This record gives C-alpha cells, sequence and structure tokens, in this order.
RNA sequence: GAUGAUUCAUAAUAACUUUUCGAAUCGCAUGGCCUUGUGCUGGCGAUGGUUCAUUCAAAUUUCUGCCCUAUCAACUUUCGAUGGUAGGAUAGUGGCCUACCAUGGUUUCAACGGGUAACGGAGAGGGAGCCUGAGAAACGGCUACCACAUCCAAGGAAGGCAGCAGGCAAUUACCCAAUCCUAAUUCAGGGAGGUAGUAUAAAUAACGAUACAGGGCCCAUUCGGGUCUUGUAAUUGGAAUGAGUACAAUGUAAAUACCUUAACGAGGAACAAUUGGAGGGCAAGUCUGGUGCCAG
RNA sequence: AUACAGUGAAACUGCGAAGCUCAUUAAAUCAGUUAUCGUUUAUUUGAUAGUUACAUGGUAUAACUGUGGUAA
C-alpha cells in the first residue's frame, strides 16, 4: 500500500468542485493500468459526474479488444488452461468490461463532435493533430480528466531532453515534429496539467506542482435560476427558457422571443458564438417557440441536413416542454435519399391550424417567397452570393460560427455585418455550457492552436504613419525559434496567426501542423522598416515543389508512407502531359496575407517583387542542436536560396484576386470546372517564370488554357461575368507578349478555312442582317463560330472592339447568355446593346467581304 | 465499496492508499527542481542575427 | 450342373459404355545362389481390390392371436376403390405412381362407426427443399420463408437455450478397474457403466454388607374389618461393561463403509431420556361475599 | 546413420460418429410363424483376378515464411 502523492486526488477533487477539466500525463509502458484507479477518484468525488469513457488512439488499442465475446473467449481459454483461477480479475479488465467506453479512430474523430463525456483518453501521442485534440478535449465536461499516454521510449527521451535543457531539442535521424515539442512546453504553463509516470510519481515538469487541495464549496447559475423562476407563470416563455443552460442562451432565446412577437418580415437577428456554447440548442428551442406563438411556414437551411440534426432533436425537446406529441400533434419526415442518411427533413404539425417546418437547399431560394422564416444554420459555411439571395421579404435567423469545424475568418463575419448595416439585432454567446467559464484548459488549447488569436490595431503605426512599400523589407523567419514556445516567439507566432486567419476565406487546425513540420515548407514575412516585437505587414507561406521535393519524397516511401503532395507538378502532368515541368523545380506560394484595414497600401505586391528577386538570387547552421537558440528572423542575404525555375499559386478565382496576380506578372495556367461546394469559386493556378530560366513551356501552356476556357465558357463558367472572361483572356496573352520570339504565332484564317466553317448562304444571312433586311434571331447560329475565330484571332488585325464590345460578343458567342442578359450585367440599355452588336458584326462582315 | 478497498484503491481521510535505460531517464524527471515554466525565465531570445537577446514581452 | 419348381448357376456369339477392375503403397528380416555384379532369386506381415458365399442387419410378406357393442348396417369408387396390359420409380415385388381398359372389393358368419385401467407413434423454435453414408428422409450441416433473441465503432456478425434442472431449492465429487462396446487400436476412449457424497434390535446399571427405626399394606357409602418383615428422605464395598477418546490391519482402481483388533474410558455412575395425569401443604401475602373468629 | 531412419506439435489422408419431452393409439400396434426363385448389406469368415518402369506429372496445395484488411 503505498501512499499516493496528495497532489493528484487535490487536483481532481478541485477541478470537480470548480467544474474545471484537467489533463493528466502519464509516462510509462504500465500507463493503462493507472486509468481505471483515476477513474474510481474521480466518481468518488461526484456521484453525479458522467461515466461515459472516451478511447481515442490510431490504429491499434493497447494490447487489449474492445469485442467482449472475444475477450472472454480468451478468458475462458486461461481458465481452461489453469494459467487463470475461475474469477480473478485484474483492474483493467474490470475497468474495460464494466465502465462505458466509446473506441475511436482518430481519423473518424467527427463523430464524437456531438457527445460528450466524462474522461478521454488519447492513446497516442505522435499522431496527436491539432484537430483531433480541439474535437475531443471540447466533448469532456466539468471535473473530467483529459489522460494523454506518452509510452513511446523516443517520446519520453524528448520529455527528458527539454526538461534537462529548454533549448536542447531532441530529434531522431525529414519531419520535425515541432508541433508536438511546442505541446509538451505548453503543459508545463497549464496549472491543471499534471505528468505523473506509471507508478503516480508526480514529475516536477508539471504545470500543477503547487496544487492545494480547496476547502469545500456560482453566480451565473444565481443570475440563471431567478430569471427561470420569474418566468415560470408565462408560458411558452416559461418552458423553453428552463431548457437554457447559462444566462448567455436564456438572454438569445428571449431575444429571438422579441424578434418572433414584433412579427417585422424585414427584421434579421444574427448569432455569433464559439463551437460548444449552446446555439443549435438556442435555435432549436426558438423554432419551437414559433410554432407555438403560431408561425407555420419555417424553413431551416444549411449545407446538409445532416448537421441539423442537433437542432431538430431540439426542437423536439422544445415541442416536449410545450406539450406538443408526436404522432398527434407532430409527425417526422426522413430523408429516402441515402446520401442524407435518413436525415429528418420536414416536421408537419396539426394543433390549431397546420404548421409546417421544412428542411431546404440553401440554392433553392425561389421556394421561399412564401416563408415566414428562415434559420440559417452555418452560414459561414454558404457562399456569400448564395446567401445573399436567401435575404428576403421574412424573418431571418443566422447562426455563423467562430473558430469551430472550418468555420471562416473573423473579418469575413464582420465583412457580412458590414454589408447588413433591413433592420439588425446582434446577439452573441459567450459561456460554455459544459463547463465552467475561464476553464484552464480551454485557455491552454487556444493558446496552443493559436484559435482565439485576434488582430490588434497598432497605434505606434499611426502616429510614425503608414510605412512606404519601398522602405519595408523581407525576412525569413526561421521555423524552430518561431515555434519554441519563448514568450517572445510566441507573441510573434500570435501576430503571424492573426494576419492568416483573417484574410483568407477558410483556415483548419490542422495547417499549423502542417506549417511547423513539413520541411518544404518556408516563412517569409514583411516587417516595416527597423528603427519591441516588430509587427508584421505581409506574411507570405511558400511550399517547394519539383525535383527538389523528390529525395524527401524518395525517404517517405522507403518509411512506407508517402508524406504531403505536389500540387502543381500532379496538376500540371493531367492537363497537359509535360514530362520537362515535373523536372523543374518550383515554388508555390500556399497564402500571402495581408492587414485587411492596411490593403490596397501595395504590401501584397512588394512582398512578391522581394520574394521574386530573392529567388533570381538578386540578394547573393542555424538548427537547433541535436542531441542558445538561434535569431528568429534571418535577413534575405544570410540564407542562400534554392535553385528555381517558377513561382505558382492555387486559389480560388475571385476578381480582386486575379487582378492582384495578374498585375503580379503571373500567368494562369487551369481553372477547375467544379466549383469548390464550401466557397463556390473555381480554384485557378497561375504561374511564374524568373529570369535567367526558359519560358517557351509557359506561353505553350498558356495558349492551350485560352482555347480550354473559350470552349468551357458555355458549359460551367457561363456563371462567370464577361467582364470577368475577358479578364483572364487578357491575362493569359500576356504571357505571349513575355516571348520576344516569334516562333509561335497566330495563323489568319483562309478562304479555304472561310468556306468549309460558312456556307455561302450563311454570308449572304450575315450580310443582309448588316443591311438590316433580317431579323436577330435568324443569325443566331452563326455567333458562337464568329466569337471562337475572333477570340482565336485568326481575323487578324483587321477587326478590332472596345472592352464592352468584347463582352457582349463573348456573353452571346460562348456564354450562350441572352442580349437582354448582357443589358442588366453591362448597365445598358437592350436597344443600344443590339445596336453595338450590330455594329460589330458589320465590321466582321465588311473584313468577309475585303478577304473575297 | 467506498469504506472498502476496491480494486486495489483505499481512501482513508483525504489520502488516497493504491497498491502498484529508461529507468534512469524516470528517476533523473522526478529528481528535476526548477519548473519549466520557470527554466523559460532565465532564457533571452535573439530577435535578430546580432540583436540584443530579449528576455521578456513588455 | 442345382433346386419341388425358374428366362436359376455357367458358357458362347455381336455390339455398347462419361467401358469398371486387373498394386507407381508401407514395416520388420537379409536368406539361397552363382554367371562379383550390390547380378539373379527371396521370408513374415500391414494397407488396398473384382466377384461369390457366410455373418451382422434392414425392408416388404403368408397364417393365427380374449373388451363392449346394431340405441353404429351399409362402407369403398371422396381427385384408385377391386382387377388386367404397358411404362416410371425402387434396393427390389406391389396402383407405389402414371396412360388405356373391365366394374368391381368388404358386410347381418357383423363390414364401417363409437367408447375404453388399449402405458394397459412422433419432435429437438415452426412448416418446406437439399446434402453424406453399408446403414438416416440424421438430436449433423446448408438454402429460402416465419417468429424469438444476442454483440456492435450501427458498416455488419452470430444463435437454436423458444434448452435443462428446480420451487410454488446443496445433483455434486472419484474412475474406466469390474461387465460390455467403438478406433489408424493390447495401451486411446465411453455422464455405457461402476464408486461415494445426502418400521428394526440394545443401554441409561447388576451384586453385597452395616446402622437406625415400628409400622407397612388390603377391603369397605356407613361403622369398621383383614394380614405380616417392613421403611430409610442412613452409611458403606468391590466387581462388570457399553456409549465415547481411539493405535492398526483388512477392505477398495483409489477412497468411504463393513468385519477384525491394541490403549484409555463410571458413583451425582453430572457419561445429568422424556411425556402426561392425580392429589396435597405453606405466609405478619393479596382479592371477593357475609349472620364476630366464617366461606370462596 | 550424407537421402531419411528414435520421439514428435501442426497440417494432409483413413475409420467411427446410427437419455429426455409430447401424443396416444383394438389384432393397421405388438407377439408367434412363413417367404424373399422379390430385395440392399460396412465389417467378420472362406474362396476368388498370369491377358519411364532400377517407377510418370503438378495438371498441388496445406501446415509453414512473410505482407496486410477488420470492432470482430
Ligand atoms: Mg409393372
Ligand atoms: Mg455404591
Ligand atoms: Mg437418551
Ligand atoms: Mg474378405
Amino acid at each position: 500500500k503505498k501512499a499516493i502523492d496528495s497532489r493528484i486526488p487535490s487536483l481532481i477533487r478541485n477541478g470537480v468542485q470548480t467544474k474545471q477539466r484537467s489533463i493528466f500525463v502519464i509516462v510509462g509502458d504500465r500507463a493503462r493500468n493507472q486509468l481505471p484507479n483515476l477513474h474510481y477518484l474521480m466518481m468518488s468525488a461526484d456521484l453525479k459526474m458522467n461515466k461515459s469513457v472516451l478511447w481515442a488512439y490510431k490504429k491499434k488499442l493497447l494490447g487489449f479488444t474492445s469485442h467482449r465475446k472475444k475477450r472472454e473467449n480468451k478468458i475462458k481459454k486461461e481458465i481452461k488452461r489453469g494459467t487463470r483461477e475461475v474469477n480473478e480479475m485484474d483492474p483493467f479488465e474490470s475497468f474495460i468490461s464494466n465502465q462505458n467506453i466509446r473506441y475511436v479512430y482518430y481519423k473518424e474523430s467527427e463523430k464524437i463532435l456531438g457527445n460528450t463525456y466524462g474522461m478521454c483518453i488519447l492513446q497516442d501521442f505522435e499522431a496527436l493533430t491539432p484537430n483531433l485534440l480541439a474535437r475531443t478535449i471540447e466533448t469532456v465536461e466539468g471535473g473530467g480528466i483529459v489522460v494523454i499516454l506518452l509510452k513511446s521510449m523516443s517520446s519520453l527521451k524528448q520529455l527528458y531532453t527539454m526538461t534537462m535543457d529548454v533549448h536542447a531539442r531532441y530529434r531522431t535521424e525529414d519531419v520535425v515534429a515541432r508541433f508536438n515539442e511546442r505541446f509538451i512546453l505548453s503543459l508545463g504553463s497549464n496549472p491543471n496539467c499534471l505528468v505523473v509516470d506509471d507508478e503516480l510519481n508526480v514529475l516536477p515538469l508539471s504545470g500543477a506542482k503547487n496544487v492545494k487541495p480547496l476547502p469545500p464549496k456560482p453566480p451565473k447559475q444565481l443570475e440563471l435560476q431567478e430569471l427561470k423562476e420569474s418566468l415560470e407563470d408565462v408560458q411558452p416563455a416559461g418552458s423553453l427558457v428552463s431548457l437554457s443552460k447559462t444566462v448567455n442562451q436564456a438572454h438569445a432565446i428571449l431575444s429571438f422571443i422579441d424578434a418572433i412577437s414584433e412579427k417585422t418580415l424585414n427584421f434579421t437577428v444574427a448569432l455569433t458564438a464559439g463551437r460548444g456554447r449552446g446555439k443549435s440548442a438556442a435555435l432549436g428551442i426558438s423554432i419551437a417557440a414559433a410554432v407555438s406563438h403560431g408561425y407555420s411556414n419555417i424553413f431551416v437551411t444549411s449545407p446538409s441536413p445532416e448537421n441539423l440534426k442537433t437542432l431538430f432533436e431540439f426542437i423536439f425537446k422544445g415541442f416536449d416542454a410545450l406539450g406538443y406529441q408526436e404522432h398527434i400533434d407532430y409527425d417526422i419526415i426522413q430523408s429516402t435519399n441515402p446520401d442524407f442518411n435518413k436525415a429528418i427533413v420536414r416536421v408537419d404539425i396539426k394543433r390549431d391550424h397546420r404548421q409546417t417546418i421544412q428542411y431546404i437547399v440553401p440554392q433553392d431560394h425561389q421556394v421561399l417567397g412564401q416563408a415566414e422564416l428562415v434559420v440559417i444554420d452555418e452560414a459561414a459555411a454558404i457562399p456569400l452570393p448564395i446567401v445573399k439571395n436567401l435575404l428576403g421579404p421574412y424573418l431571418v435567423f443566422m447562426a455563423s460560427t467562430i473558430n469551430g469545424y472550418e468555420g471562416t475568418g473573423r473579418s469575413l463575419s464582420l465583412k457580412l455585418i458590414q454589408q447588413l448595416r433591413r433592420q439588425l439585432r446582434e446577439i452573441s454567446l459567450d459561456e460554455p455550457i459544459r463547463y465552467a467559464p475561464g476553464d484552464p484548459i480551454e485557455k491552454w488549447l487556444n493558446k496552443l492552436l493559436c484559435l482565439d488569436v485576434t488582430l490588434i490595431k497598432n497605434p505606434r503605426f499611426a502616429t510614425r504613419g503608414t510605412p512606404h512599400p519601398s522602405q519595408c523589407n523581407l525576412f525569413v523567419v526561421n521555423r524552430d525559434t518561431l515555434f519554441s514556445y519563448h514568450p517572445v516567439s510566441e507573441n510573434f507566432l500570435e501576430k503571424m496567426m492573426a494576419l492568416y486567419v483573417s484574410s483568407h476565406y477558410k483556415n483548419s487546425p490542422n495547417d499549423l501542423q502542417l506549417m511547423s513540420d513539413a520541411p518544404a515548407h518556408k516563412l517569409f514575412v514583411l516587417l516595416p522598416p527597423i528603427d519591441r516585437i516588430p509587427d508584421p505587414l505581409c506574411v507570405i507561406q511558400i511550399a517547394l515543389e519539383g525535383e527538389i521535393s523528390k529525395e524527401s519524397v524518395r525517404n517517405s516511401l522507403s518509411r512506407g508512407q508517402r508524406a504531403g503532395g505536389d500540387l502543381i507538378p500532379w496538376l500540371i502532368s493531367q492537363q497537359f502531359q509535360d514530362e520537362e515541368f515535373a523536372s523543374l523545380s518550383g515554388a508555390r506560394i500556399v497564402r500571402i496575407a495581408t492587414n485587411p484595414e492596411y490593403a490596397s497600401m501595395g504590401y501584397g505586391s512588394r512582398a512578391i517583387e522581394l520574394l521574386r528577386d530573392y529567388f533570381e538570387g538578386k540578394f547573393t547552421d542555424y538548427s537547433i542542436k541535436r542531441v542558445t537558440l538561434p535569431p528568429l528572423l534571418l535577413k534575405l542575404s544570410e540564407q542562400p536560396p534554392h535553385y528555381l525555375h517558377y513561382l505558382g499559386v492555387s486559389y480560388g478565382l475571385t476578381q480582386s484576386l486575379h487582378k492582384f496576380w495578374k498585375n503580379n506578372s503571373f500567368v494562369p495556367v487551369y481553372l477547375r470546372q467544379t466549383a469548390n461546394d464550401l466557397t463556390g469559386e473555381h480554384t485557378c493556378v497561375m504561374l511564374n517564370v524568373l529570369e535567367g530560366r526558359e519560358s517557351n513551356w509557359l506561353v505553350e501552356f498558356a495558349k492551350d488554357f485560352r482555347k480550354r476556357f473559350l470552349s468551357l465558357l458555355s458549359y460551367d463558367f457561363h456563371k462567370f461575368t464577361a467582364v470577368q472572361a475577358l479578364s483572364v483572356i487578357e491575362s493569359s496573352k500576356k504571357a505571349q507578349d513575355l516571348s520576344d520570339d516569334e516562333k509561335h504565332d497566330n495563323k489568319e484564317l483562309t478562304r479555304t478555312h472561310l468556306d468549309d466553317i460558312f456556307s455561302p448562304f450563311d454570308l449572304k444571312r450575315l450580310d443582309s442582317y448588316s443591311n438590316n433586311l433580317l431579323d436577330y434571331h435568324v443569325i443566331g447560329d452563326m455567333i458562337p463560330m464568329l466569337a471562337l475565330l475572333y477570340f482565336g484571332d485568326k481575323m487578324g488585325d483587321s477587326v478590332k472592339l472596345s472592352s464592352v464590345q468584347s463582352a457582349i460578343l463573348l456573353a452571346i458567342g460562348l456564354q450562350r447568355k441572352n442580349i437582354d442578359t448582357i443589358a442588366k450585367e453591362l448597365n445598358l440599355p437592350s436597344n443600344q446593346t443590339i445596336a453595338m452588336f450590330a455594329k460589330i458584326m458589320r465590321k466582321m462582315s465588311q473584313y468577309f467581304r475585303q478577304l473575297l | 465499496a467506498p469504506m472498502s478497498d476496491v480494486g486495489g484503491v483505499l481512501m482513508d481521510k483525504d489520502a488516497v492508499y493504491i497498491d502498484i535505460e529508461g529507468e534512469k531517464l524516470m528517476t533523473g524527471l522526478q529528481s528535476v527542481e526548477q519548473s519549466i515554466a520557470e527554466k523559460f525565465d532565465g532564457v533571452g531570445l535573439q530577435l535578430f542575427s546580432n540583436g540584443t537577446e530579449l528576455h521578456e514581452v513588455a
């Protein structure tokens, strides 16, 4: 009987009293045997604790199986063999056999998102990812325990070296695993983390070194019970508000009830909250309120009906709070589509009068003409053009998540709000419903993943003035120092991460691990002119792709697992099947981020110019000791560049971004036909050749893309505005200008070719139109060929047209749009457009005569 | 059975009684005195290649 | 040639066939010859194989065989009833089934029907289909159908327990030795089987010595009458042995049990059987009714 | 034991796997007896086949080695 360190029992009991979660790191081969003891301590401290357990692992469980019948058979054979007595069961087997444990792979971490668990066990330390760590910890309730099992010998050797010396990093014989090492150091800062061995000896490296048991025993509950008691008589408000779990949730529901009472159809409510704060419960309760109030045509829209299962679940709980009975007052209709997995689609209600709740896909905004309410859940994931169509003359509820799932950049929510500035009512939920506010683990997790990072306006820049881009210089960021968890480096990391999240549309949690551990990746920062921690203005993340990465790739395959991928080299392979481009080394700008406030001041272009200069050579060991930190930032000259041939980019085609890359001499080479489902724009790949390298290949690729683009305007890019289509053509033609060689040149259409394309009766028809002797409909057949010949440059220098005229011809000929459709797009009346179109066709006919 | 010993864990008053190269690393870790957070305090980080070591954020 | 009897046994001719079978196997031993090559020729067994007979079985089949019955006289052709010809199937005979044909068959000498102390044949969750073998429509397996129910990460997987034994509560432990049975077998096995577990005769005492007392018993409504070795609520002696406490052997596959058998084992023989019935008597005691001191 | 040679897991072949509980039925059960020239029959027992070869192929895989999938 060994006396356990008093710190371990005190921490569990302290967490239970304060409803705060705690972390245990168990180091040793016998770590599994200590989990039953910890769980028993948790349950004895409070009997109201949730008894369910979560066991997350990568590929294999530790020495047991989760299938019951397989266990008793092994037990029975052991008993029959005599190895074990009839009724002996060591504590671990009892723990698994009796307790309610859910076994989950790391890959399928989505399934656990809804559920709540009392204890979470993360079996494998090496494979921890930012997504798996946010999803799993968020399911643990107040008073729970998060157990991480650092059993691997290599993991221990990393633990030893850092504790002996923080500068030293244990590095085995191309992944650096910087995120895991930073994770270990952060655990030391956590006040609720104990690092223990398999014997429950507290290793002093942990942050919970000075834990003392708290005396025996909140305001938020006080502000919550009083509100419910006051509203108990006022149905339906009392019953529904009783379902609320936090003061903020109740205030949101009451505000929704105020909207439901006002009956104004031009009114919109925007709900913003973090994940796990109870939005969907608030949404479902309010939908139940509108049902009891009297709203009949209630609608719910989301990217997929499956995500609404929680929302519909709380509606029925709200219905139960209101006395509604299934199969008497309401009926449930489930999807017949196998894709939706029998998701609930429609709820029909028969009390008093016929009332219906229906799910609609966001694209189908036409049906909403009779809508009384639409609930937009996760509006962040719906494309911005689509949601704009969804804002009709009816009551609108929007729920948008901040840093939850993929969510969206915070500035995007602000841009959406700025547009709405229709009457607006903004509501925010801050308190969590599963644990106490200000939980140390949630703070530690946000710091580790930089999830809650916010952009701060710098007063100093205002006083000194905005720096001119010529003054600013580009500096390389050393990754080992950045992810060393030093307070200076951590602050710089937060500022960098702030720029990342605000600008770009969608950011997953795993991006931090990719940046830290991937070898091909490099980081550049455009600091202001040096004259405190510098505040970056623009940050560039590039990924080296081409022949350089093959050596690393070959090592990975020797490992038995291919690592990462070469996006542009593979892409250009299938489109054009050019062997040379595979051999060519290049760099792909993964992300370029700028302060949205300081946009249009020229930083983004300035940083690319400096980056282009660096790899051209115009500016011509810092690894941590492997078993005193190097400078955080490196000047461009201090580190020689790799030999590169081209700079590439992959981004979702938007007019603003296309103009940005067009202005920086990037040439488009590919455009994806299938729009991205989440964002709705088409991915575009643009390449730039560096001086002193052969440029012939890029010209051929650009020419082929222009021909592909012209034909594919009718298929899937007909949505694109004509002006946007012309810009893509114009940007490609700039590639031809780059090549001074006249080896490749367009060919003027010959008379023999002319005869094949158009028959003489057609040409007579074309002449008659110019003479105003025909209607426009008669010539509809010939327009697409004229657009192909003109934009193919076959007509040559003889015929030229204005930008507006080129837009009109492209729209009819290629987009297949109607003449009236162009009128709205170009803000011109229809009569003028037809007049201009006739003038265009006169020039073509005159040219046709001249050849003849 | 709270008062009794169930499994291998026995609780009396506020104290819990339980029955229970790497080994050298185990004992070395147990004997550490300074905390990781404290070890960061004495550390300074160089911002630029020749800049002064910055210890604490302002 | 054989039987009472045969188109039986057997032989031959001409063809037929998803033409069968007619040792490419193993253990132990190394003899007799010579033409010295490891040349020729070899002893005892095992496992296989055609056909016949025998044996172990099986399937149909002839005749006979104790209830009351007419208040049960028709029954059968009621999707064959009786029979003939041919075919199909079967291991084969055969309305066993099928096509054509005849109209038959049981019965007052009891058909058919009814009752029965006619315990005086069926299934393995429910029906249907199939598979192996010399032998099964298999307590085996498989398919679909119908219900029941179990695990799961809810994507699937598996079951026959819808059992058995109990109550209105310990069915377990030891064996194949004994008698038999199955196998690549002397030797392995067998919950076949065997072994154990959980109203009838005795004892609680028998034999002496001494002291001190004069009453003890029987009949009778009544009065009284009849007879003699009796009483102790006294002391005392040495003998006997069973229950128990138990050393061994025998017994048995082993073990329990039985039988046999050393040592110890009694005066309150406290080594302390009961059940029921009939009468008393007592206080500075209690209660009740009265015609003192009484009666209940 | 210079092919192996004692013993021998696994695997491939061969042989054998053939008490209970419900219903009830008059010589259709069962008993004795007859026939199979009208049949099938492992095994036992006794008889019984003169009609490249100093030994053919994988047209062959298991156990086994090793790589993996699955909650199983
Ligand atoms: Mg016949
Ligand atoms: Mg005496
Ligand atoms: Mg007695
Ligand atoms: Mg024979």
